[PDB]
């Protein structure tokens, strides 16, 4: 309102920052918008042909404004004397030892952000927070302006949390269900959320821009998260009960969806859900819980990550249970290996502890994904050369390789090409009985036509 | 045997069939190998647990604890076998009429001292059943006694819900079930057309001694679900 | 269309089966729907002209129909032989005692109604659990039918559950979210939901109608109250980390709420959720689990109750905390005991479990609501000598407050936030502590602190 932004700087050109200021720029003409970051590497893609980063939308969003008010460089230390809003948009990695091992997320590249950026700055400049950042984060750069302070300085923190899925980010970024930003209830913050809102206010209506305090803003990222995991692991309880039953989990859902209030969305019943943000937000904030003496909720989130745990292990004992509990030297065929379709990420994939839970069997997995690199697939399954991966994994170029001798074949990845396979041809070359496994439904509505082929067929939430 | 016994009704083994398999190992006797809905008298859990205090008074928890499971197996056969008849009447017994046929702990005598009939009768009580108790040779008092709130002399719940009947036909007359839990020779003579006739449907009968044996096809043809200790359904 | 229900006989005369057939009759002219039961002053006033029942624009449809198409009746058999689809309707209480004691359902009135139905009976018929039903209750109904058949008698067991919330049943009905109708993967148990699905096409398009089986059916009606409360007790578990950390709970419920997958409904922080059917359907799924042998989904799904008493106990030790943990002959204003606002329903209130913990506290209670009778507000704090000593029940507000030491809101009645809050201030002990139960003095905050007093809430940070 009273400031106005005029000068972006934007330090990490990752799957965050750059599309992000990308579209700012392409909304904002009127403001120039520096993205940097120590990488050159990826700093000369974001100015090439061919982007670091695919998304649907992006390239002619860069391209219609790249060299207009649009710029990517390695030169951080000008961008940020420059700026008037300094965006930190650095990963926060999860600590891999120490206190809070697997669990607390890392601030040391947030920390360096805000040294680096009290070290290059006089007068007044905005700091946002767009990394996805734990509760209190704000708190920390705050200890480090204030505690590095110099005489005209005026840094003000805000958080500006990201809500971007990948293959839809352009999308959610012109037309976000809303957009949230967090500051301080003084008048200085307020000045400094307002100005910032003016960017937004460029292309996102009024009524969609939602300002908090700083601490509510960074829950809110982590909370919403926990609660889209907890009606995946909710419906994954449940598919559990129609099984014991007789009830249907997809009807179950249906009818459980159709009332408004619930709603029809997060309700598919799987394997288990992956990906780099369900399992790792819920952790943190179980781990958030009990550093603050708070062991009820703490509880309370963790049967979420419980419950998906339960889901993948009750898939892997039913399948060697089918297999009378000894699968040494059989081959299992495992179509899937991405968390979700449409993607080559395997970020923590239901896919990778199905097929661990094989390997722990003896068994001889032949893996087919259509877009996951084989040299990721041996990673995933390697122990942190690994003789047990070369011995018992076979990386299958099609997915008839994958079942011919097989035993059963497991679903683990809901990938649409996996309903239009030749299931016929597959049964005369698989070993008897034969077992299909679908652990995403995908499998529904054949299901009498693959037992007539003469598949046992099982699937998730549905009683054998 | 009563363990063999779940694990049979879990797999389709007989557990009579088990029982003379083992018991014809002339290691292990062919003796005290006769499946039930539990063993009773005043010595077995008495020495048992008599057994188990020393244990634990001597600090051998471990030899307290291998003792204990005779009791605690024994303690679940009883509540299985309730729980079956239970879940068969919809999960409520609510003044549903149900026949208990032998109170006495084992054939042939009048003692009742921890008789599993008390066990079962006291479940199906706690379910506001109401029990028609029969019995050739235990008075009509003692079953009172037994079923009453010790240091009540009159209960209000034993009057309420408790019938003792003067003949089988009486108990099963309008019962949903009929529960056989001590093993008089009687009770396979008895007329079970004619019982079939005045009950409700389904008509069960819950067999906690293996004494129908032989005629369950026969209680089949008649209308009867005839389930037993042992035997899968 | 095979087969087409012309004649509908409903067993209970309750909340559900009462107004759901009056919708039907005034929907479905053609359909002659009556309803039984054999409480006959119940059925008298079905047909009087002040219904048995309140609730908004029923009075209407049953005036609109009653004598044309829809019959009240005491005469339960004649009812069942003419009917081509009978519902069963009666209530299934919790057990008090026994297996499953204060958990599972217990199906006696639904067994007496099968049993009475197929003695009844002769044909075809179409038999439809109407009740909330715990998962099976179709297949004990099944099984009394298959128990006590006759020649050419033909009974087809269907599900259709009851989406009904008090106040807006008519609302509900005429325009329902979905209708759902649970019945057997066979060619009869289809011709069956077809029928079914026939009456309610009358008035609700097809694309709402939603057909399943029947253990899918009483499943979901379970399940759906859960994910409800789970809703509830996730904010509320959010509301405690709050007042840990600083954000306040009404932004963060306003910002998840705004992501379209998520939804913005249910998520109101609170003292505690109530009423007679998040508990109960909860408690009662969990029950299930351990049955079933899954007890991993059974404290899953407990966690949704013990969030719930965690919050109402915090929330107590707040209030008990902030008195130096010394209550006793402490006079405390309690307002609101509905468990929640515009109904006088107590069961499950959050304002009886709050004032239960002051009590046993010593703490000298004096409780208004507008709309609670007072003996429900007695017999809900009995086991009674310690009511009578320690409650006490306001005629208004201003008295309960005179004198207290703090003021306490338990439930969100739209007046609480007119009252004279600078009188209330006057008159009480200092300091004076207003413990906001469910965020309803939001934005009275400044002014309240004006005033005098040290006003306090959920998911907000002291």
């Amino acid at each position: 309102s009273m400031f106005e932004i005029k000068k972006i700087c934007c330090i990490g050109a990752g799957y965050v920052g750059g599309p992000t200021c990308s579209v700012i720029a392409h909304m904002c003409p009127e403001i120039r918008v520096t993205v940097v970051d120590v990488n050159e590497s990826r700093i000369n893609a974001w100015n090439s042909p061919t982007l670091p980063i695919y998304e649907p939308g992006l390239k002619e969003v860069v391209e219609s404004c790249r060299g207009k008010n649009l710029f990517f460089s390695t030169n951080i230390d000008d961008a940020i004397k420059e700026a008037d809003l300094v965006f930190i948009s650095v990963n926060t990695p999860t600590k891999t030892y120490g206190m809070g091992k697997g669990r607390a997320a890392d601030l040391k590249y947030i920390e360096a952000c805000a040294r680096r950026i009290v070290q290059n700055s006089n007068g007044y400049k905005i700091v946002t927070e767009k990394s996805a950042v734990p509760v209190r984060a704000a708190e920390s750069i705050r200890r480090i302006f204030d505690a590095n302070t110099k005489p005209n300085l005026n840094l003000q923190v805000l958080s500006n949390p990201e809500f971007l899925a990948e293959g839809t980010a352009i999308k959610d970024l012109k037309n976000p269900d809303r957009v949230l930003i967090g500051g301080d209830e003084t008048p200085e913050g307020q000045r400094a959320v307002q100005a910032l809102c003016a960017v937004y206010e460029h292309w996102v209506p009024r009524e969609k821009i939602l300002t908090t305090n700083t601490w509510s803003s960074e829950l809110s990222k982590l909370a919403a998260n926990a609660f889209l995991a907890q009606r995946i692991s909710s419906i994954n309880s449940i598919s559990a009960l129609c099984e014991a039953t007789g009830a249907d989990v997809e009807e179950v859902a249906t009818a459980i969806g159709m009332d408004q209030r619930i709603g029809n969305k997060f309700l598919k019943a799987s394997v288990g859900f992956g990906g780099s943000c369900f399992q790792k937000d819920v952790l943190n904030l179980v781990y958030l819980c009990e550093a603050l003496n708070l062991p009820e909720v703490a509880r309370y989130w963790q049967q979420v990550i419980d419950m998906n745990d339960y889901q993948r292990r009750r898939f892997a004992s039913r399948i060697i249970d089918s297999l009378f509990n000894t699968v040494t030297d059989k081959k299992i065929a495992i179509l899937g290996f991405a968390f979700k379709k449409d993607t080559g990420d395997t970020r923590e994939s239901s896919s990778i502890y199905i097929s661990k839970y094989l390997m722990d069997e003896g068994a001889h997995l032949h893996i087919y994904d259509p877009k996951v690199p084989r040299e990721q697939i041996v990673v995933d399954l390697s122990h942190p050369e690994d003789d047990q991966v070369s011995r018992l994994v076979t990386i299958s170029k099609d997915p008839y390789e994958a079942c011919d001798g097989a035993h059963a074949v497991v679903i683990c990845t809901e990938w649409d090409m996996f309903k239009e396979l030749d299931y016929e041809r597959i049964h005369k070359k698989m070993l008897k009985p034969a077992f299909i496994f679908d652990g995403r439904r995908v499998l529904d509505g054949l299901h009498n036509e693959l037992q007539t082929i003469g598949f046992q067929i099982e699937t998730i939430g549905k009683k054998v | 045997i009563n363990s063999i016994s779940a694990l049979c009704e879990a797999t389709g083994a007989d557990v009579e069939e088990v029982a003379t398999a083992i018991g014809m190992d002339q290691r292990i006797g062919n003796k005290f190998l006769k499946a039930s809905v539990g063993f009773g008298g005043s010595c077995f859990q008495k020495d048992v647990l008599n057994l188990v205090y020393l244990c634990e008074a001597l600090n051998l928890p471990e030899v307290a604890r291998y003792w204990q499971q005779v009791i605690d197996m024994n303690d679940y056969q009883r509540r299985r076998f309730a729980s079956r008849i239970i879940d068969s009447l919809f999960n409520t017994v609510t003044d549903k009429k149900i026949a208990i046929l032998g109170f006495a702990f084992k054939k042939d005598t009048g003692d009742t001292r921890e008789s599993s009939s008390i066990y079962i009768s006291k479940y199906l009580m706690d379910e506001g059943a109401h029990l028609h108790i029969y019995d050739p040779k235990v008075p009509r008092e003692q079953i009172v006694v037994d079923l009453s709130h010790p240091g009540v002399s009159e209960d209000d719940q034993v009057s309420r819900l408790v019938t003792i009947s003067k003949d089988p036909y009486e108990a099963c007359d309008g019962a949903h079930a009929v529960v056989i839990c001590t093993e008089w020779d009687m009770f396979k003579e008895l007329d079970y057309e004619r019982i079939h006739k005045k009950m409700l449907k389904p008509a069960f009968i819950f067999d906690g001694r293996r004494v129908l044996d032989g005629l369950h096809n026969e209680l089949q043809t008649i209308g009867f679900q005839i389930e037993t200790i042992g035997k899968k359904v």
